[PDB]
C-alpha cells in the first residue's frame, strides 16, 4: 500500500567502496603486510595471503567500506607508505 | 613487490 511503497523507496543499498592494494616493484612484500596488519586488522596468516594476491595478480581488496571510510583508510595507508619512502599505492573501487 | 633477502640456514 502507500506505506508499503514507501518502504521500498527507502531501501537504496548502501554506497560501499572496495579498498584496493596495488602491485609495484619497489615496495617490500613484508612491508605490505605491515600495512594490512596496521591499518585492516588482519592476522598475520591473512595479511601474508593478500600481500601474494598483490604480488601475483597485480592488486588486491583489503576490505569494503563506507565512501567515507574508505577514503579515510585510503588516505592513511598512503601516506604511511610515503613517509616511508616507499610507491605503494592504495586506492579505491565501487563495489 | 619486492621479496626479503632469504637467510641462510648452513655455515
Amino acid at each position: 500500500q502507500l506505506a508499503e511503497e514507501k518502504v521500498r523507496d527507502a531501501l537504496k543499498p548502501p554506497s560501499m567502496y572496495k579498498v584496493i592494494l596495488v602491485n609495484d616493484d619497489y615496495t617490500p612484500m613484508e612491508f605490505v603486510i605491515d600495512v594490512l596488519q596496521k591499518f585492516f586488522s588482519y592476522d598475520v596468516e591473512r595479511a601474508t595471503q593478500l600481500m601474494l594476491a598483490v604480488h601475483y595478480q597485480g592488486k588486491a581488496i583489503c576490505g569494503v567500506f563506507t565512501a567515507e571510510v574508505a577514503e579515510t583508510k585510503v588516505a592513511m595507508v598512503n601516506k604511511y607508505a610515503r613517509e616511508n619512502e616507499h610507491p605503494l599505492l592504495c586506492t579505491l573501487e565501487k563495489a | 613487490l619486492v621479496k626479503s633477502k632469504a637467510t641462510n640456514l648452513l655455515y
